[PDB]
């Protein structure tokens, strides 16, 4: 999926916050691996993306 | 002369006591209380204390 920076922190075992409550939520014995890599130059339009 | 019967009685009731006394004590938990626990933090943090 697509975040912005600040929520990049939402995305983590015991997270609160808009995307962790609505939109995507970890398990609290979540295994596995986060990977967060800035699209500005991919998911960034002139007008509004 | 009784008292070999009494000091039983007493060792008993004196360790209910103690056990039931242990149920107001932190452990270093934020409260002694779950229910206030449960009710003052998520589940995420709650289960920490």
């Amino acid at each position: 999926f697509v975040i912005r920076g600040d929520e990049v922190r939402q995305i983590a075992p015991g997270q609160t916050g808009n995307i962790a409550d609505y939109n995507y939520k970890l398990p609290d014995d979540f295994t596995g691996c986060v990977i967060a890599w800035n699209s500005n130059n991919l998911d960034s339009k002139v007008g509004g993306n | 002369a009784l008292g070999k019967l009494q000091d039983v009685v007493n060792q008993n009731a004196q360790a209910l006591n103690t056990l039931v006394k242990q149920l107001s004590s932190n452990f270093g938990a934020i409260s002694s209380v779950l229910n206030d626990i449960l009710s003052r933090l998520d589940p995420p943090e709650a289960e920490v204390q």
